[PDB]
């Protein structure tokens, strides 16, 4: 016992000012604690404002809090327990079980703040991930090792992307697995609890493959802008000491952005554009550079990106996307025609789709399958004027042959079985390219466009062609 | 002794600047010598910050200010019910003291994690368009959103009336407690409406709680919180409630008005920094709880106006991406007489079929997605271009499935009303038949099914899915009456 | 003391107030008591303002802080070819120090009216459609600009990988130094960025100044000027270098950081009011130096992202009013399969005709020409039309197609001049358009075995003779025959 001591001296809202003797401040980016009567309630030091004065943010609800009550240094940034021990388990931002399943009996903790990796440390790999799902397999496909942003606009399938992704890959997955749900919906969480444990992913009376991280929206900026970190430390850890595969999903990454920019002004900041706080690129820089694949071990990261109002040019998503080996981007457009999951086919882009990767055979695929959609787009407009009748006879093949494709391209999670009714179907790599390569020659112009739709594979499409001429 | 008590600094705009009140909790209440009651928001250094419940004209610089040692917490327990109370939950009504079982705080965590389970009970609301596109469920949070003048009260207020049909029955696990929150409102149009209520006998069952116009902007603030604990009671205790926030555009006024106030540096249009926060952590109160905890839920229908159909300004991108769904009203769409002027292309419920009545369901296969190809090919119907057999075929179903989704105010409908006019739309027995004259279809339809197979009916209700042989009676019931 | 020496009022977002250090100078590079460096900005009555190189983590209230005299500056010279610094010069690569010539000031006077002379000697990028249409000179500044994922980096890249044909060679009016300052971008991009120039063995003619995606601020706002004193080593020093500047969006959005903390007024977009003059210096500094300065060159390519292809957005309107040109990417284009995805209506260089291979300039004078007016009767692409304007659409997708190119296959101008004469002059009209593919490839190894000879007159004389002409002509029309 050697313990610090200092006393609350401001309250606004989620911002906790403390004051503390004579140059003893404890340094940016430690955590203090409060005993409260329920619990305890830990702060987060942000700035020195001098005279002895720290301003600090509140990893909870700042309610009930008096002046003058005693606040303690626990030396060092916030700690989350790390290794082995947090498989099965359900985290809160500041390393607490919420589980009710008893203490997190780890040998180590870690500081969830931490210094990202020396450019010397970076391995690049264009190695692929297969996901079972036709478009992103096809046109974006998935990097093992990569970054792996979703964006989408509210209530355009992110969250049940995300979970079709994890029901896929997440088993044939050798190593750990850590999921973060950043600023979501307590009851979206409340599922995955649920079904991992149902998947067999967790197992609360023996061995579990997945670490669960919760800060959701149910909680204040301060704790919804750290929980990530959290999240990421615990991955890291995986990463670099146990040596491994990690895959790392996190939904949803704007939040952390978002609660930034929550708490900015409080901390005395002038706004910049579209509300946005100063920090915008360096804070998100700050944290995306420490979910890297390095020489010690492989990460690979799924983050939901929210697109706010749809517009992808606002400042948030905007900077997001150079932060990603692959771009999945869904859109409302898509969406609306029943199209799932709501791809948008032009805009999706993934560094790999490169002939070098994939092969001569499969770049070639993508990119008239890319020609053809972006060729029936730009004829949407002498279609709705002039009808179907005014076209050359290649462009009434490419119409054709466009809309046959833009159904293949959908596909039935197992996910969303909710919604379709329909059971979910997986579709291998190769039987992607070969069927898409097949419709592309015009070895299926007989087949009614309703064959492609909500189907697996080519297969899919014959049985379905038949069962509904029937 | 300054730990208990302050002497006011200076006053102006619903504002207090105090010097003292030493040992005061944040978000504390304290009355002040003259009577008005007030919350410390503002523990600055030199002094503290309070927002008034009252007016001001009462206080005066030095009057000294006194602690309460309360955070803002309410009279809860089904007592409540009938009552017309203001935000802190005093009657308003007239009808002398509130009864409550206990007290909640205004704030409370939301449930977490854990004590939680999937929404499978369907919360009816009678509304044909309703029951059978964007199904709400015992648990979630809906949306309701639109323009000024679309309707959006109406939605709530007829799934409001209709759980006349539970309530008045004595299983107390298919009851649904209704809590409206009037939050900017008239107080008139608050009494118009709880004579509405009452004119329905639904005032038994619901809790008006009330911030009007002209009430203090904390307790506009508060009232969804406040109103939030009083319903959280029925959750908690094996009941389902219903939170009707109408609305929070307004709330998110008058919370900008106490930090501009109180001087706390502005967001974006002037908001608070943390607007988002302050509905995410009302939203999530609404929850279906688990087995182990009581099985209780509570439903959200937050109400939120847009301006000029913009939905990407500031407050309503907050909420709908809080929200399990939206229900879009339309203006262009009411005036040309879709009403409810719901937006089917651009309403959801994010829990779907889950809470869906099974009969309603089995009909509605497709529904959806077919009235979309409908707006579709009704798009293309602009080019004024020769249509085929495939097109005018849709056409002519997807014009008499709007139609047959058109409902009257004030009228909603049991789901065995609702389940064979939908069979009739979908399965094309509509097809053949005057589009002005759909409206009589309607009425004569179901007198015909009341008066002869009353049998089948009764069964749709006491089962909620159609088994063969009922899709059976049913299929020769409509052809029957289609060749009148 | 408090004249060489200060301590710290206050610490937090980058930023440190400091009492004292009396005798401080404006922009002199400072260093804490934990080590970490920063730059004092602000100079104010009471207190100095101090942006952080590190994390603030490192500063406490109260700490010292030591003046180190010191304008910031840079090591500069060749001994930093085919070497990975950060923003002031520290090596990152594990490569050992660095072998600087000297040391120059990040910031630097910009060479007036009197020591230039107009821009003469192209830069060949490789890119048939960059160097045929919109031509490129020394001591220019072209911009590239464009949506995310256009192909920005792309023509970039494709420019530094092109200048092996001459960096190998000994002539060093003819070499060209290759400057890629990476702003705010992923490590690992870097890293790949790097692993791809030494697949083509052209790092070491090649310098990469990093300042990465995490990285201070100050760092991100300093960069560019950081390598723009590294190029004008080789510009003072009669040499040539050209400098990519990957991106001044991200500049941008660094300086503002630095601005709004330091509570610095904003304006538009919250851009403080010397944001233009911030990129003016920059850019300013690029020239073709006159013969009594050793004639030496800096060539510009700064990266510019629209959002959504706004080119009235605040930073863009700067840059592209500085610039004397730009290279236009669109997605569209893209999604065509048009790569380099060029809009060749949009993209202009000031400096233009000057700048051009004589001998691409000769036949081609033509393809500005012909790609207009196929722009202008491109919707007639959907039944009946006149020869005229059907033979208009027969030149259009065949030129077009002419001017896709992989990735990374940056083209030699001898290689360049027999396609685009080819083409301009209808000897492809013949030809479907698919089959342009294989068309290029076949014509240009069989000119090298039975008419390597013109070829190398092309890449000799740099101009066409009247004979040239025949015997282009004739090579063509034999293997169009055949
Ligand atoms: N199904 C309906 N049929 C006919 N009129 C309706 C229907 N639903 C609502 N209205 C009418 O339209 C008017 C305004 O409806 P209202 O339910 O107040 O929408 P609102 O969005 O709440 N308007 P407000 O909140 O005052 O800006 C009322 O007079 C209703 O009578
Ligand atoms: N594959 C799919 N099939 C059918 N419906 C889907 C699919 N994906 C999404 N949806 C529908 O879209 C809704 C929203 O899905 P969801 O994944 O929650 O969107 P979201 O973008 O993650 N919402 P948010 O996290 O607020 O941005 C669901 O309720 C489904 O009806
Ligand atoms: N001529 C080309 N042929 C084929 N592929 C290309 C060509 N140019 C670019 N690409 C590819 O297209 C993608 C976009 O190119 P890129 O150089 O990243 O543009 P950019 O503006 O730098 N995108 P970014 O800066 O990351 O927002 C890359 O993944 C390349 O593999
Ligand atoms: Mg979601
Ligand atoms: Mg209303
Ligand atoms: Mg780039």
């Amino acid at each position: 016992s050697t313990p610090i001591t200092g006393k609350v001296t401001a309250v606004i809202g989620a911002i906790v000012d403390v004051h503390f003797e004579q140059s003893e401040l404890p340094a940016i980016l430690n955590a203090l604690e409060i005993k409260t009567p329920q619990g305890k309630l830990v702060l987060e030091v942000a700035q020195h404002l001098g005279e002895n004065t720290v301003r600090t943010i509140a990893m909870d609800g700042t309610e009930g809090l008096v002046r003058g009550e005693k606040v303690l240094d626990t030396g060092g940034p916030i700690s989350v327990p790390v290794g082995r021990e947090t498989l099965g388990r359900i985290i809160n931002v500041i390393g607490e079980p919420i589980d009710e399943r008893g203490p997190i009996k780890s040998k180590l903790r870690k500081p969830i703040h931490a210094d990202p990796p020396s450019f010397a440390e970076q391995s690049t790999s264009a190695e692929i991930l297969e996901t079972g799902i036709k478009v992103v397999d096809l046109l974006a496909p998935y990097a093992r090792g990569g970054k792996i942003g979703l964006f989408g606009g509210a209530g355009v399938g992110k969250t049940v992307f995300i979970q079709e992704l994890i029901n896929n890959i997440a088993k044939a997955h050798g190593g750990f697995s850590v999921f973060t749900g950043v600023g979501e919906r307590t009851r979206e969480g409340n599922d995955l609890y649920r079904e991992m444990k149902e998947t067999g992913v967790i197992n609360l009376e023996g061995e579990s493959k997945v670490a669960l991280v919760f800060g959701q929206m149910n909680e204040p900026p301060g704790a919804r802008a750290r929980v990530a970190l959290t999240g990421l430390t615990i991955a890291e850890y995986f990463r670099d000491e146990e040596g491994q595969d990690v895959l790392l999903f996190i939904d949803n990454i704007f939040r952390f952005t978002q609660a930034g920019s929550e708490v900015s002004a409080l901390l005395g900041r002038i706004p910049s554009a579209v509300g946005y706080q100063p920090t915008l690129a360096t804070d998100m820089g700050l944290l995306q550079e420490r979910i890297t694949t390095t020489k010690k071990g492989s990460v690979t990261s799924v983050q939901a990106v929210y697109v706010p109002a749809d517009d992808l040019t606002d400042p948030a998503p905007a900077t997001t996307f150079a932060h990603l080996d692959a771009t999945t981007v869904l859109s409302r457009g898509i969406s609306e025609l029943g199209i799932y999951p709501a791809v948008d086919p032009l805009d999706s882009k993934s560094r790999l789709l490169d002939a070098a990767v994939v092969g001569q055979e499969h770049y070639d695929v993508a990119s008239k399958v890319q020609e053809t959609l972006q060729t029936y787009k730009s004829l949407q407009d002498i279609i709705a004027i002039l009808g179907m009748d005014e076209l050359s006879e290649q462009d009434k093949l490419t119409v054709e042959r466009a809309r046959k494709i833009q159904r293949f391209l959908s596909q039935p999670f197992a996910v969303a079985e909710v919604f379709t009714g329909i059971p979910g179907k997986l579709v291998r790599l190769k039987d992607t390219v070969a069927s898409f390569k097949a419709v592309l020659e015009g070895k299926y112009d007989n087949i009614p466009e309703h064959a492609f739709y909500m189907v697996g594979g080519i297969e899919d499409v014959v049985a379905k062609a038949e069962k509904l001429a029937a | 002794n300054l730990n208990e008590t302050g002497r006011v600094l200076a006053v102006g705009d619903g504002i207090a600047r105090v010097f003292g009140l030493n040992n005061i909790q944040a978000e504390e209440l304290v009355e002040f010598s003259s009577g008005v009651k007030g919350m410390a928001l503002n523990l600055e250094p030199g002094q503290v910050g309070i927002v008034l419940f009252g007016s001001d004209r009462l206080v005066k610089e030095g009057e000294l200010v006194k602690r309460t040692g309360n955070i803002v917490d309410v009279p809860v327990g089904p007592g409540l019910l009938g009552r017309v109370v203001d935000a802190l939950g005093n009657p308003i009504d007239g009808k002398g003291p509130i009864d409550a079982a206990g007290r909640s705080r205004a704030q409370v965590k939301a449930p977490g994690i854990l004590p939680r389970r999937s929404v499978h009970e369907p919360v009816q609301t009678g509304l044909k368009a309703v029951d059978a596109l964007v199904p709400i469920g015992r648990g979630q949070r809906e949306l309701i959103i639109g323009d000024r003048q679309t309707g959006k009260t109406a939605v709530a207020l007829d799934t409001i009336l209709n759980q006349k049909r539970w309530n008045n029955g004595s299983d107390e696990s298919k009851k649904l407690y209704c809590v409206y929150v009037a939050v900017g409102q008239k107080r008139s149009t608050v009494a118009q409406l709880v004579q509405t209520l009452e004119q329905h006998d639904a005032m038994k069952y619901s809790i008006i709680v009330a911030a009007t116009a002209s009430e203090a902007a904390p307790l506009q603030y508060l009232a969804p919180f406040t109103a939030a604990s009083i319903g959280e009671w029925f959750r908690d205790n094996g009941k389902h409630a219903l939170i009707v926030y109408d609305d929070l555009s307004k709330q998110a006024v008058a919370y900008r008005q106490l930090s501009l106030l109180l001087r706390r540096p502005p967001g974006r249009e002037a908001y608070p920094g943390d607007v988002f926060y302050l509905h995410s952590r009302l939203l999530e109160r609404a929850a279906k709880l688990s087995e182990k905890e009581g099985s209780g839920s509570l439903t959200a229908l937050p109400v939120i106006e847009t301006q000029g159909g913009d939905v990407s300004a500031y407050i309503p991108t907050n909420v709908i991406s809080i929200t399990d769904g939206q229900i879009f009203l339309e203006a262009e769409l009411f005036y040309k007489g879709i009403r409810p002027a719901i937006n089917v292309g651009l309403s959801v419920s994010r829990v779907g079929s889950a809470a869906q009545v099974k009969a309603l369901k089995q009909v509605a296969g497709s529904l959806k997605l077919f009235l979309a190809q409908y707006r579709e090919v009704a798009a293309f119907a602009q080019f004024g271009s020769d249509l085929d057999a495939s097109t005018k075929q849709t056409l002519v179903r997807g014009e008499r499935l709007t139609q047959l989704l058109k409902q009257n105010q004030y009228s909603p409908l049991a789901t065995e009303e609702q389940v064979p006019l939908i069979y009739a739309g979908v399965n094309g027995h509509l097809d053949g038949i005057e589009l002005s004259r759909i409206g009589e279809f309607e009425s004569s339809f179901l007198s015909y099914l009341k008066s002869n197979h009353n049998e089948l009916l009764t069964e749709i209700r006491e089962k909620g899915e159609l088994s063969k042989e009922l899709l059976a009676s049913l299929k020769s019931a409509t052809e029957s009456f289609v060749a009148t």
